[PDB]
């Protein structure tokens, strides 16, 4: 999901270790914004959850 | 079986409930107001904690 800029980038290399190396790095920046991202979102789940659990524990409760 | 984390607790209500009751112990006060804290307590229990109007309540409760 890089930008048309990375590509770019990637194909101006010539030597093709730099241009596979490259294009891992990417990857790498890939996964690391999906992972981000998995993060962010898995805790947000988790903490709404635990608040409709808050309300759960108040039924409980009552 | 009440006993747990209860993040509900943890924000500060069992300040509101506990720490005020213990407040008022020494305060030979009359029962007009112990009823309107009785019923403005329960109100504070019976919902969540975080919102602004629960604010309110706490502050008009300190």
């Amino acid at each position: 999901g890089a930008e048309s800029h990375e590509l770019q980038d990637v194909l101006e290399e010539t030597n093709i270790p730099k241009r596979l190396y490259k294009a891992l790095s990417l990857l790498k920046k890939e996964f690391e914004l999906s992972k981000l991202q998995q993060r962010l979102g898995r805790e947000v789940e988790e903490k709404i959850k635990q608040t409709h659990r808050k309300y759960l524990l108040q039924e409980q409760l009552k | 079986i009440i006993k747990k984390e209860l993040g509900l607790e943890k924000d500060d209500k069992d300040a509101i409930e506990e720490k005020f009751r213990e407040r008022l112990k020494e305060l030979v006060v009359p029962k007009h107001v112990m009823d309107v804290v009785d019923e403005e307590l329960s109100k504070l229990g019976l919902l969540d904690n975080h919102s602004s109007e629960f604010n309110v309540t706490r502050n008009y409760l300190d």
